[PDB]
């Protein structure tokens, strides 16, 4: 089940609200940012947004400006075809697409996103896990290097506690930047944990 | 690539050349007690021999993982052996040549177990918790072994009453339920005594048994002589590099071959002091144990270096690392950028070792006593003739592909592909060239030979026609591995072959030769997730 | 008479060793004969695991709670931590007295080799004492530090000494205050690399204070220079080869602890077995079983109290590992010998000194027959005699003074502040005497 939730954030610009999980009706009448195309154009990611926040366990937080999104936060559960999701089950939520637009980042809009999302104790009966990889990041957009990027998004996704998890993914491991960033629920099983643990490491014998 | 030169010092191998050129088997063999004696067994050798010298209170077990952090030296891991042997003879029923298989995580039963089955001569084979009830159910089917040992978390994955030939289950630690075939370990052990009467064994058979997840999808059963020991040792001597103040760390599991010989064996005919980390991996918790225990020898995999380089260079620096001495890859070709971290970070160097399941021991390994190339495996141990064969067994020339050959006659062995003499016989080719089926070339000096997606993919974006696409490497005869890309163009530009050429040219003009793509496939869209990450797992495996 | 047994023994012959020894040839097997620089602290341990013997596990430690086993490298690490933070929360300097009062723990050791290889002179306190013994020893010391643990921290009265600067406690939650530190928060915010205060051969490094009648406490100063006894003997007496366990009951607190359990042993690179909590003979057996015991030296008390519990005991227990086993500063009775031969199948040596003396002199040795209720005999470069008021050395077979030959290496440098008892111990014409009345016997044995 869901319980509403929201806050208030102030800057510069303005005053941003950050709804916590939302109806999708609502978010098919507000008007999308052309600025924010990190992983697909509007179309797409507006397809995603509602599938998702129809979903029964797929949830949306999102970050605004009067009726224009800005930022936005899921919880999708796992792609059936990757192998998070081998065992198609439940208590596992991928979180996706966290980016917020360009120039109102820096305003300490993703970390206040993330907790206004977090606070929620549905987020806490199910562990969250998300997979970063450096070819989806803006290489050009703001011009500071590798492992200072991934510095800044453990500090910024550090805001919901988020601890760092290592995997053996061939996908991962390409490249030390690509990681697992994961919260462990409080409200989680035991079992689930040794789920996921056996989860992460596909081929152990190696090591 | 750039050789690593080598670091003067008081090793075992003191000049490779002259002895290659001066290497007989008898002076190995000479080392070992039962040229004097007669009584011949692997672990003995490896156990025994200096549970009785001077190595007796010499630390030969360092056990650490979340929970426990026990120390176990040679004359108590040799009790605990003896103590495993023991109960198993007693309650397994377990008699010479039988098959006795392990279904344990990473513990000192589990040594203990596997020391214990193949001092009684009972051919030991170790299983991977990973494997589903089907993988081992198969692989007693096979097998037909009458006892395999197991923990309660997995005693519901073997089907007991399904396997005939199986008779006992043992299940270690716990409270599992005494069923007529289950029988629990911890206090089986308790009662039991240590002295153990050791059997003694012939050359010629067998004291290991292996499965590999075949390419027919059923395993086989590789079964290792009590010879293949003699190997072990000098390897352990020699790309080892174990002198008597070594610390040296083993991270493979017990469940496969690598952690089975040179985690266990290797190290310990030489008398040396192997360290075990349980748990599940965590950055955190490889660094402090390289620290505060001190590891000088490390034997690893590329795919843990790898992961230890995700976690950040920075954890590395808030434990010291200094304490390092020799470190050695298995399991998989070392990549040169794994090699330049490590020896930024340890200031040591890495050495790739090659061997397999019908191997036995390692054969082709990096020296530290010789220029290390970090993208070789290294140079055949000597009395041991590796070489380079085609399909008519032909020797041939280096700096040309081929199929990797031993000249059979090693110490290291498979006495069987267990009841499967017919895969015996084809592993072995005309001219008594073993072929182990890996490729490889040898180069001048004799050593031996077997890209980042994202620079490419960065590329493919600068065209006006393409919104995304998904670079993954297919693999190659010739050039090892080839680029292939999926591309998924924008509006108004259609998929056709003169397009194809443009990409390839735009790509090799701005970036390097080999990272121009030399396969482009076109789609409507790329596999996606839902949130509209990209994933090339599932590309490769279409491909 | 014993007979002894035939075997590879570090002293082949003890007749030949004896009449063509000189203590040059046992300084020659130290690592500063060559280098100069020398410590007993750095060649105890810090000189093992630079050696073959790195991996070898320098300490088993043992109790109702802890069954953790140290490596020579784990205890010259943790020496090397609690040095650094001696020197660093105490400014203990070279000299400075550094008393430890606290039970028998890894922690225990590591702060003794700690404050020895700053160059500080360590002082064990035994737990027994009760606040005056431990208030006028740490005066009379002008101990600069002082190591204990909580259960004890209110017995030492640092508001009634001037010269106690820093208290250090170990375990436990105990505030910090201004004058007081607690160690655990302090021991793992530093390095485990300690350079080690190189010092002459004339300076004193272990500081023992003796009960005694008068109830004045006097503390004898060891110079280094006495382990070039301590190793020999630990080579001859204890016989430590390369793969013998070794196992010393008695308490760190005492100098026979001090010296048998740390220094001696560790000198001659060996591996010492320590069990932490209250005695208890199945507890004891059941440590020789498992861990497989091949030296062991225990004070004779210990071995009555032993005997006490029965051979049943230790017919319940695997005592084959045993080959070694030796008692400490007491009168062995024939008894013993007897009980330790058939239920040990094994013989005990009985070798005696005093704190006074610093190492074993007379003992007996396994190349050597034993008859039982004796020292045994002077180890070579070390001149033994019977003495009387006026010093002319009696023949055999009569009543008269133990006196040793001066100069000896384990020899004392002073009592602390009091040079008079110091000189009180010497008489003139080269002879110390240790207040004991013994005599010699024609093949060279003493007697009390």
């Amino acid at each position: 089940h869901k319980t509403y939730h929201s806050a208030n954030i102030k800057t510069a610009t303005g005053s941003l609200l950050i709804e916590g999980p939302v109806s999708p009706e609502d978010l098919a009448g507000y008007e999308f940012h052309k600025d924010l195309t990190a992983f697909r154009p509007p179309r797409e990611q507006h397809e995603a947004l509602v599938d998702i926040a129809g979903l029964p366990e797929g949830r949306i937080i999102i970050a605004r400006d009067g009726r224009t999104i800005v930022g936005y936060v899921t919880y999708l559960y796992p792609d059936p075809l990757e192998r998070w999701s081998e065992g198609n089950m439940e208590d596992l939520i991928e979180l996706g697409a966290i980016e917020v637009a360009p120039d109102y980042r820096g305003c300490a809009v993703g970390k206040t996103l993330l907790t206004v999302s977090m606070m929620d104790e549905q987020m806490e009966n199910y562990i969250v896990m998300t997979t970063e990889y450096y070819w989806h990041w803006d290489l050009k957009g703001m011009k500071k290097d590798v492992w200072e990027y991934r510095k800044i998004m453990e500090k910024m996704m550090n805001a919901g506690g988020l601890v760092w998890f290592a995997t053996d993914e061939p996908e991962i491991s390409s490249h030390p930047a690509n990681c697992l960033m994961a919260r462990i629920g409080k409200n989680v099983s035991q079992e689930s944990i040794e789920q996921f643990d056996r989860l992460r490491f596909y081929h152990r014998y190696m090591y | 690539l750039k050789a690593l030169p080598a670091i003067e010092g008081d090793h075992n191998l003191k000049n490779y050349e002259e002895t290659y050129r001066h290497f007989d088997w008898a002076e190995a063999e000479k080392h070992f007690s039962w040229h004097e004696t007669g009584k011949l067994n692997a672990a003995y050798e490896a156990i025994d021999r200096h549970a009785e010298s001077f190595r007796k209170n010499k630390v030969a077990l360092y056990y650490k993982d979340a929970k426990r952090d026990e120390k176990y030296t040679f004359k108590e891991m040799k009790e605990e052996s003896n103590r495993a042997g023991n109960v198993l003879r007693r309650y397994g029923n377990v008699e010479k040549g039988d098959r006795v298989f392990i279904f344990m995580p990473r513990s000192p039963e589990l040594y203990f177990i596997m020391l214990g089955a193949i001092k009684i001569g009972a051919i030991a084979g170790p299983l991977f918790e990973a494997f589903m009830e089907g993988a081992v159910k198969d692989r007693l089917e096979n097998s037909e072994a009458k006892v395999v040992v197991t923990t309660p978390e997995l005693l519901e994955r073997i089907p007991v009453d399904k396997l005939p030939h199986l008779q006992h289950v043992f299940v270690v630690g716990g409270e599992a339920e005494s069923g007529t075939n289950i029988i629990n370990y911890d206090e089986a052990a308790k009662q039991e005594s240590t002295r153990l009467d050791i059997e003694w064994m012939d050359k010629k058979d067998g004291f290991l048994l292996h499965y590999t997840s075949g390419s027919t999808g059923t395993p086989k059963g590789v079964l290792h002589v009590h010879e293949a020991m003699i190997q072990q040792y000098q390897t352990g001597k020699w790309v080892l590099d174990l002198k008597e103040e070594d610390i040296y760390w083993c991270t493979a599991d017990p469940g496969w071959v690598t952690g089975t010989v040179y985690g266990i064996f290797a190290p310990w005919l030489n008398g040396a002091t192997n360290v075990i980390v349980g748990g599940r991996f965590s950055p955190e918790s490889w660094y402090g144990t390289i620290e505060q225990l001190g590891v000088n020898v490390w034997y690893s995999a590329p795919t843990a270096f790898r992961m230890l380089m995700g976690a950040g260079d920075e954890m590395a620096a808030k434990y010291d690392l200094t304490s390092l001495r020799h470190v050695l890859s298995v399991g998989e070709p070392l990549n040169p950028e794994v090699i330049r971290w490590g020896h930024k970070v340890f200031n040591k160097r890495i050495h790739d070792t090659w061997w397999m399941t019908e191997t036995g021991s390692q054969l082709i390994c990096n020296y530290p006593c010789m220029d290390i190339k970090p993208g070789s495996m290294g140079k055949p141990i000597p009395g041991v003739e590796a070489a380079i064969v085609d399909n008519q067994g032909n020797e041939l020339p280096p700096y040309r592909m081929g199929n990797l050959a031993i000249k059979k006659g090693w110490p290291s062995m498979m006495h069987t592909i267990w009841n499967n003499p017919e895969k015996y016989e084809s592993y072995f080719m005309p001219g008594g060239w073993y072929v182990s089926g890996d490729s490889a070339y040898m180069d001048e000096e004799g050593y031996f030979w077997f890209v980042g997606p994202f620079e490419v993919e960065s590329k493919l974006v600068e065209h006006p026609a393409i919104a995304e696409a998904g670079v993954i490497g297919k693999p190659d005869p010739v050039r090892g591995e080839i680029i292939k890309a999926f591309i998924a163009l924008r509006e108004g530009f259609e998929p056709s072959d003169k397009l194809k050429e443009e990409i390839r040219l735009f790509v090799k003009q701005g970036l390097a030769a080999h990272a121009a793509p030399r396969e482009i496939e076109f789609k409507d869209k790329l596999p996606k997730t839902r949130s509209g990450k990209i994933m090339r797992r599932v590309l490769k495996a279409w491909e």
